[PDB]
RNA sequence: UUAAUG
RNA sequence: GUCUACGGCCAUACCACCCUGAACGCGCCCGAUCUCGUCUGAUCUCGGAAGCUAAGCAGGGUCGGGCCUGGUUAGUACUUGGAUGGGAGACCGCCUGGGAAUACCGGGUGCUGUAGGCUU
RNA sequence: ACAGUGCCAGGUGGGGAGUUUGACUGGGGCGGUACACCUGUCAAACGGUAACGCAGGUGUCCUAAGGCGAGCUCAGGGAGGACAGAAACCUCCCGUGGAGCAGAAGGGCAAAAGCUCGCUUGAUCUUGAUUUUCAGUACGAAUACAGACCGUGAAAGCGGGGCCUCACGAUCCUUCUGACCUUUUGGGUUUUAAGCAGGAGGUGUCAGAAAAGUUACCACAGGGAUAACUGGCUUGUGGCGGCCAAGCGUUCAUAGCGACGUCGCUUUUUGAUCCUUCGAUGUCGGCUCUUCCUAUCAUUGUGAAGCAGAAUUCACCAAGCG
RNA sequence: UUAAUUAAAACAAAGCAUCGCGAAGGCCCGCGGCGGGUGUUGACGCGAUGUGAUUUCUGCCCAGUGCUCUGAAUGUCAAAGUGAAGAAAUUCAAUGAAGCGCGGGUAAACGGCGGGAGUAACUAUGACUCUCUUAAGGUAGCCAAAUGCCUCGUCAUCUAA
RNA sequence: AGUAGCUGGUUCCCUCCAAAGUUUCCCUCAGGAUAGCUGGCGCUCUCCGCAGUUUUAUCCGGUAAAGCGAAUGAUUAGAGGUCUUGGGGCCGAAACGAUCUCAACCUAUUCUCAAACUUUAAAUGGGUAAGAAGCCCGGCUCGCUGGUGUGGAGCCGGGCGUGGAAUGCGAGUGCCUAGUGGGCCACUUUUGGUAAGCAGAACUGGCGCUGCGGGAUGAACCGAACGCCGGGUUAAGGCGCC
RNA sequence: GCUUCCGUAGUGCAGCGGCUAGCACGUUAGGCUCAUAAUCUAAAGGUCCUUGGUUCGAAACCAUCCGGGGGCACCA
RNA sequence: GCCCGGAUAGCUCAGCUGUAGAGCAUCAGACUUAAAAUCUGAGGGUCCAGGGUUCAAGUCCCUGUUCGGGCGCCA
């Protein structure tokens, strides 16, 4: 059977990328973490204190507690019958912001601007995202030259 | 002696080479991988023919040795001792195992290293003979006699390249004339326009 | 391992860091009038043989050494136990080693 | 006390 | 146009050689009384300003190496799902989407935040 | 007045009594621990993932190899310099780590996490929360905080053991420590004892019985979940047949053989597995007796010889008769 | 002698060699007794053994496990008794039997009783010589035996084989 | 009427629902406990929520492939070098003086690889978001942090409904709880083994628990799942006769 | 095959990481002897089986390799 | 765990708080023609390690580390 260690099979995962070893960048340290921000988790092997677990590498949760040099985050772990919203304490190095919340906030701000606009006008402009439709009919202009006749190539052995 | 090649004919396992973990491997029979006149230039052996496999199988080092001797004898009988250059382009690294039964049985069954074998893909060159342009059917005959030492099926293809190079024969003379290629023994040196100008002046001076 | 005989550390009754004389801890003598000892003597007294089990499968070869830290201050004189990981060789304040010397 | 051979 | 001090992203910023630096600056430089530290004022610290761009440094160049970004490799290798497809097998072909990486050939060679100068 | 008897106490005591003689296991036994943990891989790019799958490691060690702060840069290579040389000491240049961080491996680390100095004991006390193993229970390990006392640094801060992933142990009993702590029984004092809290003495079969064999004199309840014999799949091995042709055959690859290699058939051998059978399928030989196969020893008919005759080899139709 | 699968090489047997006991004893039975069997006995006896007629012998070893002897010269050693301070429960000290250790014997007690090299003037064998080790290293006899894997050992005889 | 974790048996009908041979622990491996699957009893709402699904954005990888003119471990062969050194000589007393070399070394190449190598790097996949529990305002409290009615958190009082992707479906929640804890087979990936109707894994579906048409035969294959019947039509398979 | 052990001058042995490897014999040289022996005095001689690792240092400790020697090989 | 013995020069053993002794061994002088046999002097003591009492300790006292000899066995 396999061993049940903390860092079993984490050869490539906590390893730093190529030519990205050395001193940890400091904007990652000084970037502030508010409560209730959607946060993805990516481990780092330089700072060994406050590492998450290999099941939480790649997972995304949100911050409930903030301490001096670490924050707590409620992530969703699927354990053998069900998904549990469980909380882990992660140091600053293993934490980035998720922009999936940021794109949604930009879309909410755009929808609020488009809702305040055209209210006294009366034009009904669509606010919902409509998916990629069947495209409209169009005219392919084959001006000048005729289309090039594609001939399938005969077989010839290169090796 | 040892087992027939019907056992380890096909690629069954992962590639398992001789390394720090796999130690105690006996030495393979094939060690001299080229012969003929290897102390030669690219200009004096234009023609090149390859033995290209057509099966994803495992060719043994002893079969490589037997086919090398079988090609060597016909090339010495036909083209002389210094009129050809044979090159085996399959180095056997896959260490293959043996489960010898003297009674334990299948319990604790992991093989001791039996021998070496070469992992062969479809469309991969087994042997390659470069020679003069007059000796074409002789190289076809030598590779045809060397096909019988291997299992499976492989084809004989005379290449469009100039010997053991990656450049075509109709373009090779023009590139040597415009000094883009230098004869450097068996291989060739390709000079781009990417280097410094002192190399260009050393070439054209 | 090597530990010193003088350790300045926290004190329970005082509340500050004070020095402590450090000695090793050994098991005291078993009292005949303890409750389980009286129960074992009454249970063994009579016919029946050995009633309670006798442990025999001793596996590990070393013990957890315990330091008995007595306070140096004469008014307090408080003591407590301190647990350290298992070690075979052990001594108190002997041969404080140097750096970069001739080994003969 | 030891002291064999040609 | 550019520098100094503190920085962000950490090679488009690195490395080898060559050329030019007006002004402020940055430095090289002059000494050990005091603060300080060494075998040694070489480092560190202190007190300065005779000389200098020689060097660091700044800018630029090399059919430069590296690095970054594209084409080619190539719809190639590979791969989700499918078949009463093939073949003795090995493996291969097709339907349905997705889709690389070497060699090779182009381009580029730091942007920027705060404060304070210089070219008055 | 001792043998002796009655009762205690110590020794001896399979003469006798009771009981035990672990587990996994390509049957069991022997051998190993795959029984408690850790690294790389298997593992199929979140996680999880098995075999007596592979390579290994552990029950330690450290008064520093823990915690700060400062200063240096390592391994290696080149050039040199009295003894001095492949190697003793010094200097210069290059040197992204090719050294070191105690160990097995992996990750990480350059004005450091390495080396050397200066001071210390955050390897101290106390609640709670969380991760890992997981049933979402413990133990062990760790993660952020909080309340105090502290160390270092000028300070920011760092530190409540080891740069991270392993180095360890329930109830019951015993021992030590702590509170001007509780009970010790009708009340009061003092020993003693029982409590509460924190360590320690251990169960390695590591969620933890106190445990030697033999039975061919054996027994019982079961199992084809499991061996010994037949039949199954498979064919390493045993036997048999082809392909290529370096050579043997005075001359000549193939009359007859045939290396180096390679492709197949058979269940007349041994293996491999455990599918059938343990509410029984009688275990090896020999005697007798019937039938079948050809991979043909002889006989019928034929082709080739290194077939002059004879004798003998190779191949075909061929199992009728021996 | 295994009644009902083994009539034998097994058991027994005489011969041989041991051990204990002089009776308040040796061996043994019995819940118990001033109990009982040997014993209506007394070392030419009883009880416990091993081997197995006659002839010839009975090699060496007490390292190990047994058995046995000797004992204030004595390390340990329980209960009882003695001293001790405490208010007492008490703990401490001294004294301290048998048996264990210490010191001899015993192998017709259980049992056990080697290895590697060189060496004779053709070659082998090698008497002989060197070395390591135990408590000696298997002596006299015997043997491919009922005992020998290799083994259907080698030679001769018995056979055509 | 000793015990048995071990065999054998266990007595009427219909209807409805419907499994598992798996996690962890146990002197545990023929057995239990505990989760998981199952049934029953309900309750709280409806006439917003949820999804074995896709899309739009946004993070993760280190497998397939590829690479050794990039690191590590290998590994094959020719070129050009200089004294960086040396084995044999040669003309030298000797001399980096000269000389043909042959060896290691250096520089540009070249052939073949790696489950325990990797600069790159897929397909499939795994998280998160796609709004009322959300924005925009105004003000109080704090013993926390603080050049600064600074920052953060918690309270209030209002204003915004175009239910802020596609499609589909009524949802949430609490007890009691049997049986199971021997599995097997199949496209693909893959460990050991020469291979096995062999042993052991990953995804998913079947058999077990399941009838029916076909494969002559048949626990697993293809189609397709089942109340009792009539008309029609197909799938998979076939259409000489049976 | 499994578990275990050994491998040191010429020969048989020892050896507690830090030696000049130790004892005996053999060998050679010198005395004694008429010679020989024995005896006496001197001396030579170890690839520490091989590779690697730990170590400041390895004949030993750790790993593998090549030699060698015993114990097991089982009921059916 | 309790009790009692020893650990001292290369080796075996004594040692009553005030140059550590006896024997074997080595070296150096006699003897013999010479070794060996036998005399003579000399050298060699971490008194197991540390602490305490005393003016002074190998000795007295505990604390630990090795080595026997017997007892005792509820995690
Ligand atoms: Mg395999
Ligand atoms: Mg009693
Ligand atoms: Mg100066
Ligand atoms: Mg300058
Ligand atoms: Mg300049
Ligand atoms: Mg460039
Ligand atoms: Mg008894
Ligand atoms: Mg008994
Ligand atoms: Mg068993
Ligand atoms: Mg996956
Ligand atoms: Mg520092
Ligand atoms: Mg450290
Ligand atoms: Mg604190
Ligand atoms: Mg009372
Ligand atoms: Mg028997
Ligand atoms: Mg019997
Ligand atoms: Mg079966
Ligand atoms: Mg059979
Ligand atoms: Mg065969
Ligand atoms: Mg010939
Ligand atoms: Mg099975
Ligand atoms: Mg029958
Ligand atoms: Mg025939
Ligand atoms: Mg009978
Ligand atoms: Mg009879
Ligand atoms: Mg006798
Ligand atoms: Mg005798
Ligand atoms: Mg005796
Ligand atoms: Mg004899
Ligand atoms: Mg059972
Ligand atoms: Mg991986
Ligand atoms: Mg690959
Ligand atoms: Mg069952
Ligand atoms: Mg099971
Ligand atoms: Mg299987
Ligand atoms: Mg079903
Ligand atoms: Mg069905
Ligand atoms: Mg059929
Ligand atoms: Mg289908
Ligand atoms: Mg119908
Ligand atoms: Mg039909
Ligand atoms: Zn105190």
């Amino acid at each position: 059977t396999n061993t049940k260690g903390k860092r079993r099979g984490t050869r490539y995962m906590f390893s730093r990328p190529f030519r990205k070893h050395g001193v940890v960048p400091l904007a990652t340290y000084m970037r502030i973490y508010k409560k209730g921000d959607i946060v993805d988790i990516k481990g780092m092997g330089t700072v060994q204190k406050g590492m998450p677990h290999k099941c939480y590498h790649g997972k995304t949760g949100r911050v409930y507690n903030v301490t001096q040099h670490a924050v707590g985050i409620v992530v969703n772990k699927q354990v053998k019958g069900k998904i549990l919203a469980k909380r882990i304490n992660v140091r600053i190095e293993h934490i980035k912001h998720s922009k999936s919340r940021d794109s949604f906030l930009k879309r909410v701000k755009e929808n609020d601007q488009k809702k305040k606009e055209a209210k006294e006008k009366g034009t009904w402009v669509q606010l919902k995202r409509q998916p990629a439709p069947p495209r409209e009919a169009h005219f392919v202009r084959t001006n000048g030259k005729e289309p090039e006749l594609l001939e399938p190539i005969p077989y010839e052995f290169m090796a | 002696g040892r087992r027939p090649a019907r056992c380890y004919r096909y690629c069954k396992n992962k590639p398992y080479p001789k390394s720090r973990f796999c130690r105690g491997v006996p030495d393979a029979k094939i060690r001299i991988f080229d012969l003929g006149r290897k102390k030669a230039k690219v200009d004096e052996f234009p023609l090149c023919g390859h033995m290209v496999s057509d099966e994803y199988e495992q060719l043994s080092s002893e079969a490589l040795e037997a086919a090398r001797i079988c090609a060597n004898k016909y090339m010495v009988k036909s083209c002389g001792k210094d009129g050809f250059h044979i090159r085996v382009r399959l180095h056997p690294f896959h260490v293959i195992r043996i489960n010898k039964m003297l009674q334990t049985g299948m319990r604790g069954a992991f093989g001791k290293p039996q021998g070496t074998v070469a992992r062969v893909h479809i469309g991969q060159v087994i042997m390659s003979i470069r020679t003069k342009l007059q000796n074409k059917e002789h190289v076809v005959e030598a590779l045809r006699r060397a096909k019988f030492k291997f299992p499976g099926r492989q084809k004989i293809h005379i290449s469009k390249k100039w010997g053991f190079t990656k450049f075509n024969a109709d373009e090779f003379e023009d590139m040597v004339a415009e000094k883009r290629l230098i004869p450097d023994g068996c291989g060739v040196k390709y000079i781009p326009n990417r280097g410094p100008l002192d190399k260009w002046r050393a070439l054209h001076s | 391992v090597n530990v010193p005989k003088t350790r300045r550390t926290f004190c329970k009754k005082c509340g500050k860091h004070q020095p402590h004389k450090v000695t090793q801890y050994k098991k005291g003598k078993d009292s005949l009038y303890a409750q389980g000892k009286r129960r074992y003597d009454r249970k063994q007294s009579g016919y029946g043989g050995q009633t309670k089990p006798i442990f025999r499968k001793k596996a590990k070869t070393t013990k957890k050494i315990v330091l008995r830290l007595e306070c140096v201050e004469p008014n307090c004189r408080s003591k407590r136990m301190l647990a350290i990981k298992r070690c075979k060789h052990f001594e108190l304040g002997g041969d404080k080693k140097r750096k970069g010397q001739v080994i003969q």
